[PDB]
């Protein structure tokens, strides 16, 4: 999945992530009111569900919104060409901080440093690495290139830097602690947090799959956890730590309401207390 | 000849006469009374 | 937007404005509005309009004007037969009369 | 229609809706009724709260009993009771008994105090107490009692 | 447990899923104003917390709603009446799609072919199997029965049909890989969602012993997971997911909405937001 | 973490679990009508946001309340003893219980038998130990210190006490099933909720520092679950469950709410809807 994230990501971020909340609103109010008339639920959505008066949006129907979700995620993460002076994105001034992750760390991302003195599998939450040969304590064996916060609990033969149980950095490192043979492992589990949200994901998968159908070239269809890598892989370094989490909420939340505009269910809490 | 008619008549059915009871919210001013005049306030200046 | 021209539309937001401040606010002369009244023919439609939809776009969001709106819209949409309407009527040669009622 | 099937119409209460094709807009239709309704609403809880109710006086043998809303007696007719019935409506009207307790009113903006409070059973339609609570709530939006306004 | 799911449970469980929402809705309005004083809460809830009225359920006390849900639940699943009371005026011609599920997938079952070449065990999210004899690469050694989807992590020694992290199929089949002779261990784990809901299982322990009691014949007390695959098991084979979803989500919000009654707690997401 | 807590704690902590709710949703409030402007949102909160009144508290500033939940913390965590025990148990005002506990439960506290016979080890919601010499079946291997309710998966060797699945009691105790030599391994893997609430970890991270820094003697930075295993350990003797719960949820509250304060975002469930 290639991508580009052009140097005013946040400043659309924030547009989309207001219209998605703003979306997700009007969908709840709308369940509460149907009911005594004669209308399926699809069409009385399709009637009031999409009456949202933004600047940027010339329609009062979910097709107009999806078609402005389908703009400024073009802008942002795919094509830094075309610019949208359509939406009142020039005259922003200043951002507000998006809803702090939740997505629990399953699946953590480690980079095993070179010589090959270690053999990596991966556990729920946990990292089991087994020594080929004969290694001292005070070397690193694993760090992590996706950062995580939380508590650790479950470590044998490592050690890692920790106050009172809670991880003090974002990227935490394992070490050795005292010398061991070969052919035996050394454990870590994390109950840590990743990037990203975690609810949401039934929505997420009939989204990607919308909008890679959409951009064909660029986006294919692919897990939660992959997305959010890439993402924020392709994050550049100069980025204060609040810019890129506006820009993450928003990668993440435009395919979620776009599979929520499909499937009239109901809202994650992080794209409606936005 | 055409026939005008509707749909999606809401009519209540209750099944019991005990179900003709409903209630309201009342203030009791036997303990919570009404005031009658606004606080005065003076003010000086520092 | 799409729904009138350029100058039906001006006047729906006109009338709009004029509901909104005669139904909830008291009377008082109305600054912004007076200043957008007088000026009205120094611009063209185009951007005349688009300086009104961005008055109305600088309020958008769940804020606590807009609950009210709707506690009320969904009883309303709860009870049409209260309030004196029907949501739609059908018309056929046989109808086929419901043994429920 | 029967013998304990008992059934309440739906008469109008509240006359508003302008209708306008040109403009094919529920969303406006309802604004329309919703914006009378909110004035009416506002117009009967202006500087008054709900205090007076129609009561039974507590006699020696019996408690504090409501007689608000439809007279039990109305009833009779209105529903043509038989003799079961007109023996349980006695029954049914001794246990309409007044409730007390303290509520919090206001919000997290106005602010948060607490009051003493009835709740008085009434004999009418569900609609009814739907209007009654939209009509409390209005009227107790912003109250606040002597201690907490001087402090 | 045993029970009988009629042809008609779709459309109840829209009444049922209704009654509980307007409860839950009842009960936190209720909470937010009561004034802390002489009275305790449960005398608060119980004067005023009851009093909801929709077509065919004119309740006036909390007993009046559990009375209402005992009929409604033994309509739709045990032996009871094939008709509802006042189902004629009901008119769910049209429902509303009911909440995503949002359970966490940790046991997931899974049944071994009728070779029996296959030792299984349980972990917290990921089964693994040893083989007692010989094996040949390219076989299905599992399939599961309970319907799962999410992604898919740490799979060792063994394939599974997945593109971009997210599985294909809702119902995966495991199939060896590789010629792994003399006591060999696969490994397949999967951060997926399983059906039901995770919020509010302490309301749910108390909510199937009620109703456990009084259906003392068909229902017995049980943890959600067991209760969910049970009720899965059940529904006929012929019914759409659109209908299967409003009928497990009645299945499950009937004992939380009667242990949410006893103890006078919040209410999950899942329930209140239908 | 040294701290004692008396038998007024449950009033102090209604009071301020009612304070957190209230600046929770006034945050919520102002959060969702803040037009992006020449004022930041930082200084937008500050002068709208901390103006909460209700009975005791009258401060309109952020640092108001944050002195407010400072003077609850001290007055019922840290003072020694508020009143005689008689005036506290005479009290006739009653309070709103909690909303249930939502903490998953990964690292079970659990404390091994005075022989020394077996060895500890942690996992992902799972405890093995293996034996270092042989032991007669039917016997207490593991007792669990941590409160805790669910189903219990993956047990192995060794017998729990359930039915349906589900845990009959609160502090379950493993016991062998089937005799045993030396070096065998028992396991006991739960899906289950311990006490305290698992949403909003992040502020509850930049919390307990701040109020930390003021309380330095008594209050030291430390992981959430350290936290709550020590404040349910410093617990009064004598205390029914429904006090308990109050108390464990102000204790919990006041750190989520200190951080939320710091970092603008959204505030949990189980901190708004109180």
């Amino acid at each position: 999945m290639n991508l580009e994230i052009n140097n005013f990501a946040p400043a659309i971020s924030s547009i989309g992530s207001q219209l998605c909340s703003l979306s997700a609103q009007k969908l709840l109010t709308c369940r509460k009111q149907y009911g005594n008339g004669a209308k399926s639920f699809e069409e009385f959505y399709a009637e009031i569900g999409g009456i949202i008066g933004m600047m940027g949006i010339n329609s009062q129907t979910p097709s107009g919104i999806r078609e402005a979700i389908y703009r400024l995620y073009q802008s942002a993460f795919l094509f830094g060409d075309i610019f949208p002076e359509s939406f009142g994105i020039q005259n922003t001034q200043n951002i507000k901080p998006p809803p702090g992750f939740t997505a629990p760390a399953k699946k953590l991302e480690v980079v095993l440093p070179q010589g090959g003195a270690f053999d990596l599998i991966y556990n729920n939450g946990e990292i089991r690495v087994t020594t080929t040969r004969n290694v001292q304590a005070g070397d690193l064996v694993c760090t992590v290139t996706f950062p995580i916060q939380g508590s650790v609990i479950a470590t044998r033969n490592c050690h890692v830097n920790e106050i009172g149980g809670q991880l003090t950095t974002t990227r935490p490192e394992i070490i050795a602690s005292v010398p061991m043979p070969a052919r035996t492992v050394i454990v870590a589990s994390f109950d840590a947090i990743e990037i990203g949200y975690g609810e949401g994901d039934d929505l997420f998968a009939i989204g990607i799959a919308i909008l890679s159908n959409r951009f064909n070239g660029q986006i294919t269809p692919m897990s939660r956890h992959n997305y959010m890598t890439q993402m924020f892989a392709n994050l550049p370094a100069n980025m204060s730590e609040r810019d890129s989490s506006a820009v993450l909420h928003f990668a993440q939340a435009a395919p979620v309401v776009l599979g929520m505009m499909e499937r009239l269910t109901g809202a994650p809490k992080w794209v409606l207390d936005y | 000849y055409v026939a005008v008619r509707i749909s999606r008549f809401q009519l209540e059915v209750l099944r019991d006469l005990h179900d003709l009871v409903r209630s309201r919210t009342y203030l009791d001013v036997s303990k919570s009374p009404l005031a009658t005049t606004p606080i005065r306030v003076v003010e000086y200046v520092r | 937007p799409t729904r009138y021209g350029t100058s039906e539309s001006i006047d729906k937001f006109k009338i709009a404005w004029e509901n909104v401040e005669s139904v909830l606010n008291m009377e008082g002369n109305d600054f912004v509005k007076t200043i957008m009244y007088a000026y009205e023919d120094n611009f063209p439609k185009k951007d005349f309009y688009m300086m009104l939809k961005q008055i109305a776009s600088d309020g958008q969001g769940a804020h606590p004007i807009a609950a009210a709106i709707d506690q009320l819209r969904t009883i309303v949409y709860r009870e049409p037969e209260r309030f004196g309407y029907i949501d739609s009527v059908i018309l056929t040669h046989n109808p086929d009369v419901d043994t429920a009622y | 229609p029967e013998e304990n099937v008992y059934i309440l119409l739906p008469i109008q209460a509240y006359t508003g809706g302008v209708i306008d094709r040109r403009d094919a807009s529920f969303s406006n239709f309802a604004y329309s009724i919703a914006s009378k309704l909110m004035m009416e609403l506002s117009a009967a809880t202006h500087n008054k709260i709900f205090t007076d109710y129609t009561r039974i006086a507590a006699s020696a043998l019996g408690p504090e009993i409501s007689t608000e809303g439809m007279p039990l007696f109305s009833l009779i007719e209105s529903l043509e009771l038989t003799e079961a019935e007109t023996s349980r409506l006695p029954v049914i009207q001794d246990s309409m008994v007044i409730q007390k307790s303290t509520a919090t009113v206001g919000n997290a903006q106005q602010g948060i105090s607490t009051i003493n409070i009835k709740r008085v059973p009434f004999v009418g339609s569900a609609f009814q107490q739907v209007i009654d609570q939209l009509l409390w709530e209005y009227s107790t939006t912003s109250l606040t009692t002597k201690e907490q306004r001087r402090q």
